[PDB]
C-alpha cells in the first residue's frame, strides 16, 4: 500500500490510512463505560499489577482513557493546565463544552503536519457545570461526540448493545441504579468484576469528581 | 490627557445605583461637556472609572470583546463577579511590566437576584461592599452613604436615590473639576439601565455669603 506511511498523504480513495491505524490503538485498549442520568456521570473501567486508567482533571471533571498511556498523560497535563488558566482568570468552572473543543483543536494540530504523530488515544469526558452534566468521547482523528451513554476499548460492541437496550430509561434513574447499569455494560464486555479490577467514578450536582475507594465499592461489586 | 472624575455606587433592597457626571478634563481645562463614561459590558454590568480616559477605553474594549465572543462560540454569558475577577488580573499583570492602567474602576452589576458592587484601584487592589467610590467621592461620598446604610433593614430605592443627589451636590460645591450635570445607572432584576442626564438644586444666597460680610477691608 503506497498510501499508508504518512498522515500527509491522501489515497485516491479519499482516506487517510495513518488516521485510521492510530484509532485501532483505541480499539484494542482495555475497555471503559460512560452513562448519565438527569444530574450525574459515571464512569467505569477494566484496571486489573495495577494500571491506571482514570484521571482527575479539575473539581468538576475528569477522564478514562483507553490506547497509548504516555499519549493519555500529555493530555491530561494540558487539560489541567487550561483548567487552572480558566479559574485563575475567572474564579469560576472551566465549562465543559470549551474543553471539549480544544482537545479536539489539539487533536487536528497533529493530523495535518509531518513533523507531527497522531495521538493513538482514547477518552471519555465527564463533567458537572452550570448547564448540567457532560460525556464526551474524543478519537484520533479529532471528532468529539457528546453522548447520553458509550463504550470504547475491545468488546466494546457488547457494552453498546447493552446500553441501546436501556439507556431510554436513564433519566428517570438514581445514582445508585445507574451505577450498576454501568458495570453491567462492562460486564458484557469480559473473569469477573471485584473491587480489585475495576475503578467507579462518579461527578454531579453537589458532588465533585472522585475515584471510589474500595469501602465504597462494595456495596455494588 | 482626558481624564475623568468622581464615581459612586450604592446597593439597595433589589438593585444597585451608580453615578457619574459627563465631563473630560484635560488639566484644569473643561473641554468637554457631554461625554457618556459609563459603559455596559455583557448582560448584567456596567462600568465607570476615574483618571485617564485612554486607560479606561483600552481597558473596556478588550473586556467588552471578550465577553461578546465567549458567548457567540458557546461558552455562556460572564457573570459580573467573573467580569470583576478577570478585569483585577489585566490590572495587576500591567502594574507587574511597569505599565500601569492608570485608573481607578467601580464596577456593578446584577445576576441571580443578588446585587454586585466592587472596587478595583491601579496596583490591583480589589474589594466588595456596600458602597463604593473613586476619586473625591472617596473623601466626600462615603461618610453620607455609610451613615444612610446604619439603618437597619437597608435602603428601599428612593432612600437610595436621595441620598445620591445629597452626594453629587457636595461633590459640585467642593471638586474643582465638575460639572452639574449627572447620569444614574440602576442594575435591578437582572439588567442595568442608563438615565438621562440631569442636574441638582443648590443654595448661594445664605445671609453668611453676602459682600459686605466676606469683605476683607471695612
Amino acid at each position: 500500500n503506497q498510501y499508508d506511511t504518512n498522515t500527509t498523504t491522501w489515497s485516491p480513495t479519499g482516506r487517510l490510512f495513518q488516521v485510521e491505524y492510530a484509532n485501532e490503538a483505541v480499539n484494542n485498549g482495555s475497555a471503559a463505560v460512560g452513562t448519565k442520568n438527569k444530574d450525574f456521570v459515571v464512569l467505569t473501567a477494566l484496571k486489573r499489577s495495577y494500571q491506571e486508567k482514570v484521571f482527575k482533571l479539575d473539581d468538576h471533571v475528569g477522564m478514562a482513557i483507553a490506547g497509548l498511556v504516555a499519549d493519555g498523560r500529555m493530555l491530561a497535563r494540558f487539560v489541567r493546565t487550561e483548567c487552572m488558566n480558566y479559574r485563575y482568570m475567572h474564579d469560576s468552572d472551566n465549562p465543559l463544552p470549551l474543553i471539549a473543543e480544544i482537545v479536539g483543536e489539539k487533536y487536528q494540530r497533529h493530523i495535518q503536519f509531518a513533523g507531527k504523530r497522531p495521538f493513538g488515544v482514547g477518552l471519555l469526558i465527564a463533567g458537572y457545570d452550570s448547564t448540567g452534566p457532560h460525556l464526551y468521547h474524543t478519537v484520533p482523528s479529532g471528532d468529539v461526540f457528546d453522548f447520553k451513554a458509550t463504550a470504547m476499548g475491545l468488546r466494546s460492541q457488547a457494552a453498546r448493545t447493552y446500553l441501546e437496550k436501556h439507556f431510554e430509561s436513564f433519566p428517570d434513574c438514581g445514582l445508585d441504579e445507574l451505577i450498576m447499569h454501568a458495570l453491567k455494560a462492562l460486564a458484557a464486555a469480559t473473569a469477573e468484576l471485584n473491587i480489585k479490577n475495576t475503578t467507579i467514578a462518579i461527578v454531579g450536582k453537589g458532588t465533585p469528581f472522585m475515584v471510589l475507594t474500595e469501602e465504597a465499592a462494595r456495596k455494588y461489586l | 490627557m482626558a481624564s475623568g472624575g468622581s464615581v459612586i455606587g450604592v446597593k439597595y433592597n433589589g438593585g444597585v445605583l451608580l453615578a457619574c457626571d459627563t465631563l473630560l478634563s484635560y488639566g484644569s481645562l473643561a473641554k468637554w461637556p457631554n461625554i457618556p463614561r459609563m459603559k455596559l459590558v455583557g448582560a448584567y454590568t456596567v462600568m465607570c472609572a476615574t483618571g485617564d480616559y485612554a486607560d479606561f477605553q483600552e481597558m473596556t474594549t478588550m473586556i467588552e470583546n471578550h465577553v461578546n465572543r465567549q458567548q457567540m462560540y458557546g461558552g455562556g454569558a460572564l457573570t459580573p463577579n467573573e467580569v470583576f475577577c478577570y478585569l483585577q488580573r489585566h490590572v495587576y499583570h500591567k502594574r507587574s511590566q511597569f505599565e500601569p492602567c492608570l485608573c481607578r474602576f467601580v464596577v456593578a452589576g446584577c445576576h441571580g437576584g443578588e446585587p454586585f458592587l466592587g472596587g478595583v484601584d491601579d496596583v490591583g487592589t480589589r474589594w466588595t461592599d456596600d458602597c463604593v467610590a473613586a476619586g473625591y467621592g472617596a473623601y466626600v461620598a462615603l461618610p453620607l452613604l455609610r451613615q444612610a446604610l446604619e439603618k437597619p433593614g437597608g435602603l428601599t430605592r428612593e432612600e437610595a436615590i436621595r441620598v445620591i443627589k445629597d452626594c453629587l451636590r457636595v461633590l459640585f460645591y467642593r471638586e474643582c473639576r465638575a460639572i452639574n450635570k449627572f447620569q444614574i445607572a440602576d442594575a435591578t432584576s437582572d439588567m442595568v439601565s442608563i438615565g438621562e442626564p440631569f442636574e441638582v438644586e443648590t443654595n448661594w444666597e445664605y445671609d453668611g455669603f453676602c459682600f459686605e460680610k466676606t469683605a476683607i477691608i471695612r
